[PDB]
RNA sequence: CUCUGAACCUGUGGUAGGUCAGCAUCAGUUUUCGGGGGCGGAAAAAGAAUAAGGGAAGGUGGCUGUUUAUAGCCCUUGUUGUAAUACGUCCACUGGGGACUGAGGACUGCGGCUUGCCAAGGAUGCUGACAUAAUGGU
RNA sequence: CUGCCGAAGUUUCCGGAUAGCAGAAACUCAGAUCAGUUUUAUGAGUAUGUAAAAUGAGAGUUUCUAGUGGGCCAUUUUUGGUAAGCAGAACUGGCGAUGCGGGAUGAACCGAACGUGAGGUUAAGGUGCCGGAAUGUACGCUCAUCAGACGAAAAGGUGUUAGUUCAUAUGAACUAGCCCUGGGCGCUUAAGCGUACUACCCAUACCUCACCGUCUGGGUUAGCUUUGAGAAGCUCAGACGAGUAGGCAGGCGUGGAGGUUUGUGACGAAGCCUUGGGCGUGAGCCUGGGUCGAACAGCCUCUAGUGCAGAUCUUGGUGGAAGUAGC
RNA sequence: GCGAAACCACAGCCUGGGGAACGGGCCAGGC
RNA sequence: AUGUAUAAAAAUAGAGGUAGGCUACUCUCCUGUAUCGUAGAAGAUGGGCGAUGGUUGAUGAAACGGAAGUGUUUUAUUGACUUGUCCAUGAAAUUCCAUGAAUCCAUUGCAUACGACUUUA
């Protein structure tokens, strides 16, 4: 299970700077240990700032606010693929921002034959707003009459007496 | 009408094995009725025998037993293994046997 | 090891005295007579047992002091008499007893 | 779960695969298993599919009959070059209809080889027997006469079967111990 | 004190059954290309030092004796003191005047005898 | 097919083995010298639990190029009197606070010969632990990995 | 007189070995179910209850638009609170079930109880049946 | 016959003398040194060598003495290549001396390196059936009328799936994935592919125990009523176990000789036969029954014409071909 | 009716794959 | 062997039952963890009461069942059992698990490696 840990990091201090910039980083990560080591590559990624030559000062763990409630969350991300160079925007609704996190990691390895090393997200936040949505199957979704079928299940006991009734 | 049956109805799958090495001393035992590896914690323990016939008779008795004991669950799906006194046979795969109900914690 | 105690309601007992069942009244009877050679030790007229009335007359007391309590509850006198057995689809793990 | 010494599926809207492996699975446990209606059994596919699959074959004994397609599919996952394997085919009969001897005997189906709870809605499925009708079966059409002969009378056994059913369940109210001691949940 | 042993198979020397004129004692295979000899799979055991028997039951015989062999009655009375670990066993060239006489002598020392009903029979 | 300079580093953490376990010093010299052996080797930080458990059931101790066992007060007193050390909590103590004493308790224990872990590894154990694998670096999840295989 | 378990009579006194089984109490190893508690985490996040304020909705009432009505929802504080729960971690906290082993052979030791006792430097009890078959072997 | 050690398969000069590798003996040492170690820092040019902290192991010799004195594959580095491949060197290990689980199968691939066993747990790989183990959970992708499952290959597709972007609900241009075209049985909301999480299967691997052996470290005599001094004995503890060439140790068996068993034998020696029994890891040994008819063995030592499956071995006997070719 | 000799590890269906030939022994299929 | 116990079809993305006169109804499904059956020295001996029914055996049977009917019923009478509701005795010391044609033949040609083949006989 993923979870979404705040990494706060900076640079030890030297003779050359007494105080240190603070880069503070959201990312999904299933035990602190990946997301030490996922941040250390964004930084290095990004500021070009050394591992060696900084140090984690603080890790938390953040819980969904409203669990309970249904939301829509973009999701952008970066691909490193055969060209090695792709971005792409994406919608899912759900009611924890980790679990569209799991739900984004899903359909890259499923489209995409993609990894969790080769993803680096950007940014994840909250679309509220109905018209925000651009995909049609969330607007679809947020209509006021909602009320579909039933999908398929596919449900030892072996050897049944009777045919199975398979409907409602 | 109506027998005594004071046992369970099991049958004799195969020996534990791998896919080319076969350990007769174990016997994988499907106890009937039981259908996941939590269910076959109750059967641990008992005592499980296949019974068979001799042309040959002794004392009278044409009926002969083997006496085993369920030692631990085998799978998720309520397979057990169970070890005998003499090695099952090979040729009694897919034999019935007869799981009795002592000894009892219940 | 060799019972399976089911949750019917419980007989009152305390009103038979039980301190006569000890080891030694169920022990067997010692293997012993001392038989001179011939009659029965080779012409073979071995001598019988039988269960003392000793044995029969504290039954009888027993049965005097548990009947009325199986008769007060009902079906307890038909209960026991039956003897317990496993039909087709019955799963001991799951049924209770 | 529960087992019987003898066992008859029909085998109407199961999957070949799905059916012949739990079928292998229990001849291999000392099971006697009898399969009906061989010819109304379902493959995943289109049928243009299946026909080239079976006309690749066609290209040993190419055996038509719906029953024979089934047994082979039963023979192939079974050890049948030892003496177990051996004796596990002997101990299945692979039969197209419902012949006399089964047909007034329950015939029970396996919910892991029904085409309905296996099969994605809208997928193209072709039918055994139909399938066989063109490429040397030509026992579709009586087959057929005489499972409809068959369907009637057992129609018509139901319904004696369920008016006397009536009776009993009329009188089951009627008994004032039904309701007495009801509490049991019988 | 219960004796285990941890083979009853003998070693069969290999190729031994396909050859009358192989013995069946055993040989170590010498040849380099020899499967018995890299010990693979389905090929024969060999004798191993791990075969060997505990030190304490070593010798010892299914009923906790252990044999010694005697030709005379001296020999039998050796075993006055060792009656509880030793078996006599009477010689097989030992001619059944002398046989008689080492049973009646092993009787009185109580001492076990392993072939004691030899050459001879019962005159009650 | 283990690389020359790995096999001699590991022959100086004592792993001789595979499962074997040993309490090292995390100072520099160790740190990039398990760098070599990341592939080989995993380690993490023991809590108070994982150092007590690991003492009171395999520790042994080693009593004269010996493999003694630590079921007595007076064996641990009479290797590592001298350091003010007497009992099994003194060991222990050493070890989890890294006393001044730490090079000589830890040589004291034998390597730790540890099982297999009961639940298996992960699906891909010789993957790196960041990766989804077993080896290498894992912080506080050496505890929940010395609890399998005890 | 002592001794000869000395012969026999009288003892009807006692105590009774090999293979295979069952159980109990234990020890070593191990597997699998539970119960209780401490601590940490945003001193969980929620949430209910809940005194309010504001807002809009896929809009109740009024009437798509609308703002609590003749349904409610969201946000914020307040709120009981020191909530509960989950998760993580810990208990030298505890209750069962299963299996495999019993090496050693007076006493020593380390401990715990109170000289003795003990789960503490490795299994003993209580029974049976068969033995005159079972156990095995070929 | 068993047990314990155990290479090298090549530097260098040049058939060799060296050396290296592997052992033996005598020496001096653990308060001394050493390392297919990692550092620190000095310098020098991310590395480099040197000098001096961590970690591990007691180290350094001297003398003489067996074997090797081919390569294959793989990794990396490589120089040129050049239809393209490839070739060439070098770098490094594995196999070559090595079985085991998986890999359909297979000698180079994935795990793992080996005394005899009981129990437990795993690795790699797996869990529809053959086959031990979920016809497990949660998402998706895929319809093939050759999928997939384990070079014509670039691309095209009134082929899809997700779609993005841009134009004004549509269309265009695009973004990728997959399909079409270019081990068996069987599977198709998978028993396919990708991801995530539980459970389960089992190697000679790992853990606990027992036993064998070896190595190592101890203890043991006014020989104490614990009696356990074949001191060549007894005893305690830990570790370890592949193996060709080769090195070393202890044992089994055969003919004859000295000694011994106050030895065995016509009441049956030796030999042979046996689905009789027992002992030993083994070479082998003991024994019952049958056959047989005159000699023979255990122990200490001595001795040698002393142990066979092979030599297109020697002698003898005897088969299938064969009642064949045929006469 | 009389009557050999050569030869003789053992065997004897295919199909593929099995890298070293591998088909005659091995692995998956038919017989 | 150990209850060697169970006959709709059909869709499933809808079906069946139930009822009205194919059009309008209703109910159930959501599996069998169901239903039937089951108490006794494996099931004793009587007294009953109560069913005066049920459970069946035995024969004597007619009908149905082609497919591979080989079994479903309908019974007729008789024989018993009945734990349906109750009683009175009984079963144990085994005193803890082991439980007449054809072929050959002759004939035969109709046949041709050989029989076979082919009638007659």
């Amino acid at each position: 299970a993923l979870k979404e840990y705040q990494v706060v990091g900076r640079k030890v201090p030297t003779e050359h700077e007494p105080v240190p910039k603070l880069f503070r980083m959201r990312l999904f990560a299933p035990n602190e240990s990946v997301a030490k080591s996922r941040y250390w590559y964004f930084l290095k990624m990004i500021n070009k700032v050394k591992k060696a030559t900084g140090e984690i000062v603080a890790i938390n763990e953040i819980s969904e606010p409203k669990p309970l409630k249904a939301k829509v969350f973009g999701i952008w991300i970066r691909y490193d693929s055969r060209s090695g160079t792709h971005n792409m925007y994406k919608e899912f609704r759900d009611t924890t921002r980790v679990g569209a996190v799991e739900a984004m990691y899903a359909d890259m390895a499923a489209r995409h034959r993609a990894r969790f090393r080769s993803i680096r997200i950007l940014k994840v936040v909250e679309v509220e707003k109905k018209e925000d949505v651009r995909r049609n199957y969330v607007k679809q979704l947020l209509n006021p009459h909602l009320k579909f079928p039933l999908p398929h299940r596919r449900t030892k006991k072996v050897f049944a007496p009777h045919r199975p009734s398979t409907f409602y | 009408a109506q027998g005594h049956r004071l046992y369970v109805k099991a049958k004799h799958l195969s020996f534990q094995r791998s896919k080319h090495v076969i350990h007769p001393g174990t016997s994988i035992v499907k106890i009937e009725g039981c259908d996941s590896k939590e269910e076959a914690q109750f059967y641990l323990g008992k005592r499980v025998c296949y019974v068979y016939k001799s042309s040959k008779a002794v004392r009278g008795s044409k009926i002969r037993v083997i006496w085993g004991t369920i030692a631990r669950p085998h799978g998720n799906s309520g397979a057990v293994r169970a070890r005998f006194v003499h090695n099952l046979p090979a040729k009694t795969f897919g034999s019935s046997l007869r799981v009795m109900l002592y000894p009892s914690n219940i | 090891r060799y019972v399976i105690a089911t949750s019917a309601p419980k007989i009152d007992v305390s009103g038979v005295s039980v301190e006569k069942f000890t080891k030694a009244y169920f022990a067997k009877q010692k293997r012993s007579g001392p038989v001179k050679k011939d009659e029965a030790f080779f012409a073979e007229n071995a001598p019988k047992n039988a269960l003392p009335a000793e044995r029969i007359a504290d039954q009888k007391a027993v049965d005097a002091k548990l009947l009325p309590a199986i008769k007060a509850i009902p079906n307890m006198k038909e209960y026991l008499a039956a003897s317990f057995a496993l039909s087709n689809g019955d799963r001991p793990h799951l049924m209770k007893f | 779960s529960e087992f019987q010494k003898v066992v008859v599926i029909d085998a109407k809207g199961h999957l070949l695969g799905r059916l012949a492996s739990v079928v292998a699975k229990q001849l291999l446990g000392g099971q006697k298993v009898v399969v009906v209606r061989c010819e109304e059994l379902n493959i995943s596919g289109h049928f243009f599919r299946n026909k080239l699959k079976y006309l690749a074959y066609l290209r040993a004994f190419h055996f038509r009959a719906p029953s024979r397609i089934f047994q082979k599919a039963v023979r192939g996952m079974l050890p049948h070059k030892t003496a177990r394997g051996q004796a596990a085919l002997e101990h299945l009969q692979a039969v197209e209809g419902i012949p006399p001897p089964f047909d007034k005997q329950k015939r029970v189906v396996v919910p892991a080889a029904l085409r309905v709870l296996r099969l994605k809605p809208g997928r193209k499925y072709c039918t055994v027997g139909r399938l066989s009708s063109e490429v040397g079966w030509k026992y579709n059409d009586i087959v057929a006469k005489l499972e409809e002969r068959r369907k009637v009378k057992s129609a018509a056994f139901y319904q004696a079967k369920l008016a006397k059913q009536k009776k009993i369940a009329s009188a089951k109210e009627a008994s004032p111990v039904n309701q007495k001691l009801s509490q049991f949940g019988y | 004190v219960n004796i285990i042993k941890k083979r009853t198979k003998p070693f069969k020397r290999h190729q031994s059954d396909r050859f009358k004129r192989v013995g069946e004692s055993w040989r170590k295979p010498r040849g380099i290309d020899s499967c018995v000899r890299r010990r693979f799979r389905g090929t024969i055991s060999m004798p191993k030092i791990g075969y060997g028997n505990n030190k304490k039951t070593r010798y010892c015989m299914p009923n906790g004796l252990k044999a010694f062999l005697v030709r005379n009655v001296s020999d039998v009375e050796l075993l006055l003191m060792h009656n509880k670990t030793y078996a006599a066993e009477i010689a097989g060239n030992v001619s059944a005047r002398k046989r008689v006489e080492i049973v009646e002598k092993a009787r009185a020392l109580g001492v076990k005898v392993t072939n004691a009903g030899a050459k001879v029979r019962s005159q009650e | 097919n283990i690389p020359p300079k790995a096999r001699k580093i590991m022959q100086l953490l004592r792993l001789l083995q595979i499962n074997n376990g040993i309490f090292v010093k995390f100072n520099k010299a160790i740190k990039e010298m398990l760098q070599v052996v990341e592939p080989y080797v995993t380690y993490g930080i023991p809590n108070h639990k994982t150092v007590r458990e690991l003492i009171y059931k395999r520790g042994f101790g080693k009593v004269n190029k010996q493999r003694i066992p630590l079921s007595d007060n007076a064996i641990i007193e009479a290797a590592l009197g001298k350091y003010s050390i007497l009992s099994v909590e003194d060991l222990i103590h050493e070890i989890y606070t890294v006393g001044p004493n730490f090079k000589q308790a830890a040589n004291f224990l034998w390597p730790f010969k540890l099982s297999s872990p009961l639940g298996g590894w992960r699906e891909r154990k010789f993957k790196h632990f960041i990766e989804g694998g077993d080896a290498g670096k894992r912080d506080e999840h050496i505890n929940g990995l010395v609890q399998k295989m005890l």
